[PDB]
């Protein structure tokens, strides 16, 4: 889940060692015993991690330039044209085979 | 939306004459100010020098046209590493935000007149990336951008059309001719 | 400027006091020349015998997909895609 | 030559299994060769030979290209051999488009007839990677071969179906080329 | 309604206070630091001060594995800010100084839209 | 009077300093292809065979079936090893 | 005294905070759990045997440009 | 050294027009070059061919004179531009095969930066209709 | 009960505040790359609000400002002050203008009347043919109706345009806001660069007017006028109202430069910090003369003699003229904004002595109103 940590492949392969610092910034979930947890992809100080599926596809906030402050701030989100998603979803069952099988 | 003259109306026409200006200066300030405009144009249009920024995919293409094909020092432009010595920079992939305080950062160390030409769609409006969480959607938003090559990536000769188009923005740019009303 | 008056096929000008009319100040209003309706309009319309005809529109798979369109009705009849006009009479 | 040092079976090719010799003509060799440079002079000459090759620059833009039938370039709506629009909004190029760089709105023209209001391109989101036009039925929107589109202003790339009709007419004789060319064979 | 679960890393709330505890510690001591290595306007009252409230951001956590995790965010940033990977960008975004506190009051959203 | 060339004696020089028999590598006319082609025909498919062609017959994503257990596999009905052993060495 | 440091937690476990989500949005937005609605025109009904959520709509104007 | 290679140095500077017009050549096109008149474009320039160089250089333009230095990319036509990319083998004067319609334009430049610049802008009409008062 | 402009909902304020929400707002900034023109103009991208930004110099100048707004919501337009066919162009669609230009010297395509008053007075007579709603000015704080120098004869015509600008705005617009500043400090700020640069340091003795104990100064930092210039703007009621606009505390220079200097590290052992008086050094005012008279741009360090009588004069704020906190704008204070804003000219980090351990520097302390009638007696 979100909130139990999970075992480390670092003790075993050491080539996981990268690979668990990405699934902790991209998911969340923890690993124990994992040397150091520090995040790989997503930039500083940023929070939530992006790939669940409860989290929207653009992020909550995004960056620009200020003049006042020499600096770049990040700010609420504002799309100039708001992503279109399209409904493509199946009215017409197309696979039988896998209909009842795999049931409880 | 116009369209080029036709044959017999080209034949009417004189020269388009060399300096933009023209030459209907009035009085000897104007047109020695002219003169000197031209000059320093000539200049920095002969001689400019990118930055080689290019962070991704559209890099490569910043590389062919380096390479011998479509032969760019040939113009007069040469990859300078250090940003104090480059003149122009050509943001070239995708804008992270990890990366955005870092290309501020870098334009401004660059000294001025810096000209900034943003290739690739990934840089000119975010590109295919352009409804994603962690990018700048175009990096309009981080810098002052002057030309921009679109394409995907651009081909070579797309990208080094576009440099001569900056070329000719650097010819036209009026500094003396003009503070002398200023 | 002219530009920034005609009138788009589709049908827009900008209100004589409209703040987007200021865009133009500068640039021009691109607006074509050539406007389907009357293009259509002046092709006359193809007449043919069998009670139903075939249309492509362009030719070969340069055009749209084979469109049957029957004519016994008393008036004209449109392609649907290419808007060409036949009547059996 | 000399013998190998790990004995290879095929399917592979060891590329440093060939032994240093110690024979005195061997080492005497390699020690002339670093006491005078031969493997540099070796070099040094080819650099030389290759100036009397002729530079492949071409002189743009009064020399240019070569590119292909199929190149991806500039977009344009094309029209009917009557110079009607050939779109009819079927809207398939928006639906396809990865960057859903297009956007349509259509309506009845007042004869009745199934066309677009708006089609706006985006190319500063489009990929020139022509689903568009692989997907249009009737060929409305092509990627024009048109590649020197250079704009200094943002706002001057987001074309709406006005630029994009002139475009077509602009073109319209190299399009009708390379369609007549790849049609058949697309 | 309780579950027999795994830990994570503290066992019960004092140990959570603890480890809680040790990382306000670490940030009280940090302070000064960042004042100098990161040249922006804020000064250590106001970063202390702001430490003080971002504790009180969340005050009625409750779970002892939530806060644990808190805790694990906090010592993250923490490095991030000891060595200076971050950026005087990245660092200042606990303030949100781009955009003004919106309208609150029913007026103010009324007559400034939703 | 075939390829723009050096003139014989630097071809020779040139030649010489390579150590190998040079060839050129700059791409003519006449060295490439017919540029202007005829028009190809693409054979048609063994699916495109006019009878006994039926698409329930020949369709494979109606064909895969869900995961098997193993386990309970067994409970229906040389020590195993997962393939043949590869000399990685 | 242990199954490798199990411990006695109550299930609920409100994640809020963790989670990530400004709470601008988790404080003036609610969400609208239900099966997703069947086309009118259509009859095959194996896209709304399944349980959905959404979040209500906020605003949407046109871009001036 | 000069082995029937200054000969054609002379031919090419002298049926140029003399120094002045091998030097204004050589001035505006940093080459040049002999080749065949391909034809003659509606506006002014000039396409030369010639198989004795490479796919590169095997065929130029020489753009109309009256751009006197501001020459462009984009001045090819449409009908010339595919031969000049190595496109279409047909010079548009032996191939009477492509379409020859009414509407089409002529052609025109990347006009950028310019008064004469394109610039965006809505292509539908108002959607919602106000309340007019008066009536 | 307000009227309304427009009934076009395109032309109607929409969205959820930000870049891209239209507010309703259409401006020209005329002066727009200037000092306050930066702040100004990125207050009001923020916002999302369409402008139009005249310029004069090359577009390059002003290319930065594009960063500032979303697409198209920033459009540059070549004029000049001399044509006023193009500044009907450029304000016959807009709703607002402010008028930001303005030199501290003068020119030699520009006397102060020309560029100060009389251009202004044309700018406001075009915009009110144009029909715009909003008209917005800026004087400085010390306006006199009768101006008199203090240590240079030549020195107070800035004085004198800016009373002139003021009086005939009002009469050629009916209803301007003149808000009224004085001292701007700010980044890339006359005030700071000034007290900051080489040319107007001496050897190391701050030369000032009456040793910089016999003035009051009460400067306001850039974007709390800029916040204010917005606020206003959006805001019609305050229409026809002057604003004195002030900082929070009131100051005097001695105790600024002190602190300035103690800010960057300019007192510590050796760089040795010293306050004369201006009058007793002659030489001050050669280098004015003279550092005017050669520069053919703005002269270095805006050493002007201009310059030198305005850090003389006081700020004198007045009653009943509204002020920021009418405009609901909170003034964050020099002890916020300084020490950053001066932290890159600090230096005079010797081998010889210590540093790093010498303390905050200690703030300054301000001027009240019996302490002011002390000072004046
Ligand atoms: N510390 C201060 O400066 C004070 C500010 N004010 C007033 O506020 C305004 C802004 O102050 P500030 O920005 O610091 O002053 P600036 O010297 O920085 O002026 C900024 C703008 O004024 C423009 N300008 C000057 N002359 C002309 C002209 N003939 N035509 C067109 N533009 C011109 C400039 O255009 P360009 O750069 O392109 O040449 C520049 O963009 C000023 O008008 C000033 O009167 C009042 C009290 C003190
Ligand atoms: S714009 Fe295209 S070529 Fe450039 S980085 Fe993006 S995907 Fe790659
Ligand atoms: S696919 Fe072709 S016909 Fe359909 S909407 Fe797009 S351009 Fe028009
Ligand atoms: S080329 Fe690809 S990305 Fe571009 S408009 Fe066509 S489908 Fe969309
Ligand atoms: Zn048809």
């Amino acid at each position: 889940d979100e909130l139990t940590p999970l075992d480390s492949a670092c003790e075993v392969h050491k080539a996981a060692n990268w690979y668990e610092r990405e699934i902790w910034d991209m998911y969340g979930v923890f690993f124990a015993n994992h040397p150091d947890l520090r995040r790989i992809l997503t930039d500083y100080g940023f929070e939530g991690h992006p790939q669940r599926r409860d989290f929207p596809l653009s992020g909550y906030v995004e960056l620009r330039y200020d003049d006042e402050k020499k600096r770049v701030v990040c700010e609420p989100l504002e799309l100039a044209q708001e992503f279109r998603k399209f409904d493509l979803s199946a009215p017409w069952e197309q696979f039988p085979n896998f209909r009842n099988a795999n049931p409880p | 939306q116009q369209t080029l003259p036709v044959a017999e109306v080209a034949q009417n026409l004189p020269k388009k004459g060399y300096s933009p200006f023209g030459t209907k200066q009035s009085s000897v300030a104007e047109w020695s100010l002219a003169r000197l405009d031209d000059l320093l144009n000539w200049g920095r249009k002969g001689s400019i020098w990118p930055l080689t920024f290019g962070l991704a995919c559209c890099a490569v293409e910043m590389m062919h046209i380096a390479a011998p094909r479509y032969d760019m020092d040939r113009y007069g432009v040469v990859f300078r590493a250090s940003p104090r010595q480059a003149d122009v920079i050509i943001v070239a992939g995708t804008l992270t935000n990890k990366m955005a305080p870092a290309l501020r950062k870098v334009y401004d160390q660059m000294p001025e007149p810096r000209w900034v030409i943003s290739m690739g769609s990934c840089a000119n409006g975010g590109g295919y990336y352009h409804y994603s969480y962690s990018v700048v959607r175009g990096c309009d938003r981080i810098i002052p951008v002057d030309i921009y090559v679109p394409g995907c990536p651009p081909t070579a000769e797309a990208l080094m059309y576009g440099v001569l188009q900056l070329q000719k923005k650097v010819k036209r740019m009026k500094t003396l001719q003009m503070w002398y009303r200023k | 400027r002219g530009d920034i008056e005609k009138v788009t096929h589709t049908g827009q000008v900008f209100d004589k006091e409209d703040y987007r009319n200021a865009r133009f100040v500068n640039a021009k209003r691109y607006v074509n020349e050539n406007w389907g309706i009357k293009l259509i309009e002046e092709v006359p319309p193809k007449e043919c015998t069998e009670r139903v005809v075939f249309c492509d529109g362009g030719d070969g798979p340069l055009g749209h997909p084979k469109v049957y369109i029957n004519l016994d009705k008393p008036g004209n009849h449109i392609c649907g895609y290419c808007g060409l006009r036949f009547v059996k009479k | 030559e000399p013998k190998d040092i790990v004995e290879v079976p095929k399917g592979y090719v060891y590329v440093n299994n060939k032994e240093l010799s110690m024979e005195f003509a061997d080492i005497t060799d390699r020690a002339a060769s670093t006491m005078f440079f031969g493997e540099l002079l070796r070099g040094f000459a080819v650099t030389l030979a290759h100036i009397f090759k002729e530079p492949a620059t071409i002189n743009y833009p009064f020399e240019k290209g070569p590119l292909s039938p199929r190149f991806r370039g500039e977009h344009a709506l094309r029209r009917y051999p009557s110079g009607e629009e050939r779109c009819i909004a079927c809207k398939l190029c928006e639906a396809i488009c990865p960057a859903q760089a297009i956007t349509i709105e259509a309506e009845e023209r007042a004869d009745g007839s199934r066309r677009t209001t708006r089609y706006d391109i985006d190319m500063t989101k489009c990929i020139y990677c022509g689903f568009c036009q692989e997907a249009c039925p009737v060929d409305a929107i092509v990627e024009g071969p048109n590649f020197e589109f250079s704009t200094e202003t943002h706002e001057e790339l987001l074309y709406n179906k006005e630029k994009l009709l002139c475009n077509g007419d602009k073109w319209e004789s190299e399009i009708a080329s390379n369609l007549q060319a790849d049609h058949l064979y697309r | 309604a309780v579950q027999q679960v795994r830990p994570i890393l503290s066992v019960d709330r004092e140990e959570a206070r603890k480890r809680a505890l040790n990382l306000y510690k670490a940030w009280y001591r940090q302070i000064p630091y960042i004042v100098m290595d990161y040249d922006i306007p804020m000064t250590v009252e106001q970063c202390r001060d702001k430490l003080r409230e971002e504790f009180v951001k969340h005050r009625n956590v409750t779970d002892i594995r939530v806060i644990d995790m808190l805790v694990i965010k906090g010592q993250m940033e923490l490095k991030e800010s000891v060595e200076i990977w971050k950026q005087k960008g990245h660092i200042m975004r606990y303030w949100k100084e781009s955009q003004d506190p919106k309208p609150t009051d029913f007026l103010s959203k009324f007559i400034q839209g939703v | 009077a075939l390829r723009r060339d050096v003139s014989p004696l630097i071809q020779r020089i040139r030649a010489f300093l390579l150590g190998r028999e040079h060839n050129l590598a700059l791409r003519f006319e006449d060295g490439l292809a017919d540029r202007t082609q005829p028009q190809p025909e693409i054979p048609d498919g063994p699916s495109h065979l006019l009878s006994a062609n039926y698409y329930c017959q020949r369709d494979g994503r109606r064909e895969v079936l869900p995961p098997i257990d193993l386990v309970e596999q067994q409970k229906q009905l040389k020590l195993p090893t997962p393939g043949k052993v590869y000399a990685w060495d | 005294n242990k199954l490798s440091g199990k411990i006695t937690v109550p299930t609920a476990v409100n994640l809020s905070p963790i989670s990530g989500v400004p709470e601008e949005h988790i404080r003036e937005r609610r969400v609208r759990i239900h099966i997703p609605p069947k086309n009118a025109m259509q009859s095959g009904t194996d896209n709304v045997n399944t349980w959905q959520i959404e979040f209500d709509n906020r605003e949407r104007w046109e871009n001036p440009l | 050294l000069g082995i029937n290679r200054l000969t054609k140095l002379f031919q090419m500077v002298r049926e140029a027009g003399g120094l002045k017009q091998a030097y204004l050549k050589l001035y505006r096109n940093d080459d040049l070059k002999i080749g065949t008149l391909v034809g003659i474009d509606k506006y002014g320039n000039k396409y030369f061919e010639n198989p004795y160089y490479f796919y590169g250089r095997n065929r130029w333009i020489e753009f109309a004179p009256h751009v006197n230095m501001d020459y462009d990319g984009s001045m090819i036509p449409a009908e010339w531009y595919g031969w000049m990319h190595y496109k279409t083998d047909l010079p548009p004067i032996r191939d009477g095969c492509r379409p020859k319609y009414k509407w089409i334009a002529d052609h025109s430049e990347n006009l950028s930066g310019t008064k004469e610049a394109y610039y965006p802008y809505s292509t539908t009409p108002n959607k919602v209709e106000a309340w007019e008062p008066k009536a | 009960p307000r009227p309304l402009k427009t009934t076009n909902p395109a032309a109607m304020k929409r969205g959820t505040g930000g870049r891209s929400s239209f507010n309703g707002i259409v401006a020209t900034v005329f002066g727009a790359t200037g000092f306050v023109g930066r702040y100004v103009c990125n207050k009001l991208g923020k916002s999302g609000t369409q402008m139009i930004l005249p310029y004069r110099g090359d577009d390059s100048d002003v290319i930065r400002l594009k960063v500032t707004g979303d697409l198209g919501q920033v459009l540059f337009h070549f004029y000049n002050l001399e044509d006023p066919a193009s500044i009907r162009d450029a304000v016959k669609h807009s709703n607002v203008v402010i008028n930001l230009v303005g030199r501290d010297f003068e020119t030699k395509n520009f006397k102060f009347k020309d560029v100060h008053v009389n251009g202004a007075e044309r700018i406001a007579r075009i915009a009110r043919e144009a029909g715009v709603e909003r008209f917005i000015h800026l004087s400085s704080l010390n306006v006199e109706a009768n101006p008199k120098d203090l240590y240079v004869k030549g020195g107070s015509e800035w004085l004198k345009s800016k009373y002139e600008g003021e009086l005939r705005v009002r009469d050629a617009f009916p209803n301007a806001t003149i808000i009224r500043p004085a001292d701007i400090y700010g980044s890339e700020d006359r005030f700071l660069r000034y007290y900051a640069h080489i040319w107007r340091r001496q050897f190391r003795s701050m030369p000032l007017w009456h040793k910089g104990e016999k003035t009051v100064k009460q400067p306001v930092y850039v974007s709390d006028v800029a916040q204010a210039i917005i606020n206003a703007a959006k805001d019609p009621d305050s229409a026809g109202r002057i604003y004195q606009a002030v900082g929070p505390k009131r100051y005097q220079l001695s105790e600024l430069v002190d602190w300035f200097h103690r800010l960057m590290r300019k007192d510590q052992k050796r760089w040795g910090y010293m306050r004369y008086d201006m009058r007793w050094d002659p030489t001050f005012l050669l280098k004015a003369k003279l550092n005017s008279f050669i520069c053919p741009g703005t002269p270095i360090g805006g050493l002007h003699p201009a310059r030198i009588e305005r850090e003389a004069v006081t700020d004198k704020v007045l009653t009943g003229v509204p002020t920021l906190e009418d405009l609901g704008v909170t003034l964050t204070t020099m002890e916020q904004q300084v020490p950053w804003e001066l932290r890159p000219y600090r230096a005079a980090l010797y081998y010889d002595a210590e540093l790093g351990e010498f303390e905050t520097p200690s703030p300054p302390k301000c001027i009240e109103a019996r302490d002011e009638l002390r000072l004046f007696a």
